[PDB]
């Protein structure tokens, strides 16, 4: 019957929304970790050459 | 179950954390190193 | 009524998963553009890297 | 209907692999030159 066809339907309408939300949730905290991971190489990056133009600098004199 | 009404929603707020995520990750890496003043190379 | 309320159920569903793909298209694109960004930054900063190199090298020859 | 659903398949695991690429460029780090020059 044709409410059987349909609740056919919903589950698997729910399913795939269901299964996309879990997919976002999980690249969602995988990107924000890679934020983490990005300030992290950044900082040492900063650091690594403030330490070449100091010593530029200091060779300079 | 989940009220039809309230997968959706779930299905929005994790869309918006999405686009969110990845405009903090572009913005934060547009704060690029060429911006720096690199003139002690010299 | 138990079929109305699941035709319009089914409809709310598929507008969600609908708009939600267009929305992923858009998404993945992004993505795209910033690792074109990502490898601009790391090739900008292996030839700063590489003159920094070479310029402490010549000054400690003083 | 079934081809929302298998478009959505389809994008996910475009999304997936986009976000694997680019945490994976990421991680080839500066860390890893060696800067010893530096003395």
């Amino acid at each position: 019957e044709t409410l059987q066809r349909c609740l056919e339907e919903n589950q698997e309408l729910r399913d795939a929304i269901r299964q996309s939300n879990q997919i976002l949730r999980e690249r969602c905290e995988e990107l924000l970790h890679f934020q983490a991971s990005q300030r992290e190489e950044k900082e040492f990056l900063m650091c690594k050459f403030q330490e070449a133009r100091k010593l530029v600098e200091r060779l300079g004199l | 179950a989940k009220k039809s009404e309230e997968l959706v929603a779930e299905a929005h707020n994790l869309c918006t954390l999405l686009e969110n995520a990845i405009q903090d990750t572009v913005r934060e890496q547009d704060q690029s190193f060429t911006a720096l003043d690199w003139s002690w190379l010299q």
